[PDB]
């Protein structure tokens, strides 16, 4: 699917991600954004033979096993597939484990390059959330 | 752009009383509010954020509330490192606004203060100007009219007062009054009055002196 | 670990310009937006501006053209220009950081005080009761300090070794000059059989004052 900045916005707050381990909503936003261009089916194939999945591209080396890759820790315990559907459920619930780690957001590469240090309030002003 | 609205300025409360400060905002500002407390002289430092997560490091006594346009911020079991400012800030897009600040502060007992009048020192005189001086110490509450009187008559052209911030230790106020004369002005009256009237009293404290008298 | 300090000029003459800087260590300065905030003496904290980590800034709307920010961020060195300064900006000025919509760390602030005024060194004139019956318990004993620039001045009783008693009141302004007070409070027993004697230093203009204080005549 691809989302449009408020319907996501919306839904990213059903699923409990505003102010989640204190980052203000506008952050998931923001990544969703500059990593999957808020596309759900988004898969993208990484040089280490790991590939991204769904619209937070998270990946299968760490956090999701797929079959196809070398060395799946699969600590979210679920199938990299799971990322590709248009419910974000399972991508939001990972997206949650992965946070709560060490570095918080600055996992996500493009949210730390895109986002981090902007006005990240900006794409959720305008939603009627 | 949008203001906010602190209530109250000040507030008197004992050591584990539980105190509740508002700010109301002109505007929907959509839960992005923080408080700040602000101790005698030091950097204000973050308490909670987004409306109701407390920062690192600060105590569950501690509590924010609010959506749109109240927010709260409730205190319960106030212990003496609670008393200071306090402070809330909206972060719904530029400019951002504080609020005025509330100022909490350690009710005691009622006090009346020990007043003192002060001639001019001589060394002044000698130079050509004139201050009757006028301590008004340890007193509670801060609410004190002081005022002056040359001959029977008030002045208040002249006056110039200053108070402590609540004392450290037995919680009183102090306050200062000057009322400046040129040596003129001043050989030309005799009583110089200061008068006070606060709370405890049906009828003012009096205090006066009289030039010839030493 | 987070640190902002902040470096201004701390007197300035009306209707110049001022700049202050905030250095920060413990943070880059691309990842979060540094806050600039004031508190003027005795008064609240005001909001005057902003810039982000990518270098948008934003203003008090009311300052908003006296005010200018700006950021080196090699240097880690966020950069505060006021212009047309009015006696007004006299005030505590703060630079914080911005993480996520709350400041969460502040410096400790710098003072800045606009004064026309030239560094004056205070007169200290004692004050003793006039010769009312202090057969009584306890007697209070003064010090004024009138017409010094600029603060502060310390006031010590007795060397510092009285220390009980005193009241140092928060000095007041008149006509570009500052006048403080101090009260001190010795029983009769103590007065003036020892001495009591107010020391003043007023470090700007290299001044040091001492007066014993003495019972009035007749």
């Amino acid at each position: 699917k691809v989302f449009g900045r408020c319907e996501l916005a919306a839904a990213m707050k059903r699923h409990g991600l505003d102010n989640y381990r204190g980052y203000s909503l506008g952050n998931w936003v923001c990544a969703a954004k500059f990593e999957s261009n808020f596309n759900t089916q988004a898969t993208n194939r990484n040089t280490d033979g790991s590939t991204d999945y769904g619209i937070l591209q998270i990946n299968s080396r760490w956090w999701c096993n797929d079959g196809r890759t070398p060395g799946s820790r699969n600590l979210c315990n679920i199938p990299c597939s799971a990322l590709l559907s248009s419910d974000i459920t399972a991508s939001v619930n990972c997206a949650k484990k992965i946070v709560s780690d060490g570095n918080g957001m600055n996992a996500w590469v493009a949210w730390r390059n895109r986002c981090k240090g902007t006005d990240v309030q900006a794409w959720i002003r305008g939603c009627r959330l | 752009d949008i203001q906010m609205t602190q209530s109250p300025a000040s507030l008197s409360a004992s050591v584990g009383e539980t105190v509740t400060i508002t700010c109301r905002a002109s505007g929907n500002i959509h839960n992005y509010l923080a408080w700040y407390q602000q101790k005698q002289g030091k950097s204000p430092q973050l308490l909670v954020y987004y409306t109701t997560t407390l920062a690192d490091g600060v105590p569950s006594r501690f509590s924010g509330s609010g959506s749109g346009t109240q927010y709260s911020l409730k205190i319960n079991s106030l212990q003496p490192e609670d008393f200071g400012s306090y402070y809330c800030q909206h972060f719904w897009s530029t400019p951002r606004t504080f609020g005025g600040g509330t100022k909490l502060e350690i009710k005691r007992a009622d006090a009346a203060p020990t007043v003192s009048i002060f001639p001019p020192s001589s060394e002044q005189l000698t130079s050509g100007g004139a201050s009757v001086v006028c301590f008004l110490n340890n007193f509670y509450p801060k609410d004190i009219n002081v005022k002056w009187k040359i001959d029977g008559s008030e002045r208040q052209n002249g006056v110039l007062n200053s108070w402590t911030d609540q004392d450290s230790k037995d919680s009183t106020y102090s306050m200062s009054s000057t009322l400046t004369l040129t040596k003129d002005e001043y050989e030309r009256h005799n009583s110089y009055t200061c008068e006070a009237t606060h709370k405890t009293s049906t009828s003012p404290i009096v205090k006066s002196f009289n030039r010839n008298e030493c | 670990q987070v640190q902002l300090k902040e470096s201004g000029p701390g007197l300035v003459a009306p209707s110049q310009s001022l700049s202050i800087t905030c250095t920060v260590s413990g943070f880059s300065l691309t990842g979060y937006g540094v806050n600039w905030v004031r508190q003027p003496p005795g008064k609240g904290l005001e909001w005057l501006g902003m810039i982000w980590g990518d270098g948008n800034t934003d203003y008090n709307s009311a300052l908003k053209s006296r005010l200018s920010i700006s950021k080196d961020n090699s240097k880690s060195q966020v950069f505060l220009k006021m212009n047309s300064l009015h006696t007004d900006d006299t005030a505590r000025y703060y630079c914080a950081r911005e993480r996520d919509y709350r400041l969460d760390y502040w410096g400790q602030g710098t003072t800045l005080t606009v004064s026309s005024a030239s560094t004056t060194p205070p007169s200290v004139f004692p004050l003793a009761p006039g010769s009312a019956a202090q057969t009584n318990s306890m007697v209070t004993l003064g010090c004024l300090v009138k017409g010094y620039f600029p603060e502060p001045v310390t006031v010590t009783w007795n060397s510092g070794s009285l220390s009980s008693g005193v009241h140092t009141f928060p000095a007041v302004l008149q006509s570009d000059l500052y006048t403080l007070s101090s009260s001190v409070t010795v029983p009769s027993s103590p007065r003036p059989s020892e001495t009591v004697t107010c020391n003043v230093a007023h470090p700007a203009s290299s001044t040091k004052v001492d007066k014993k204080i003495v019972p009035r005549d007749c």
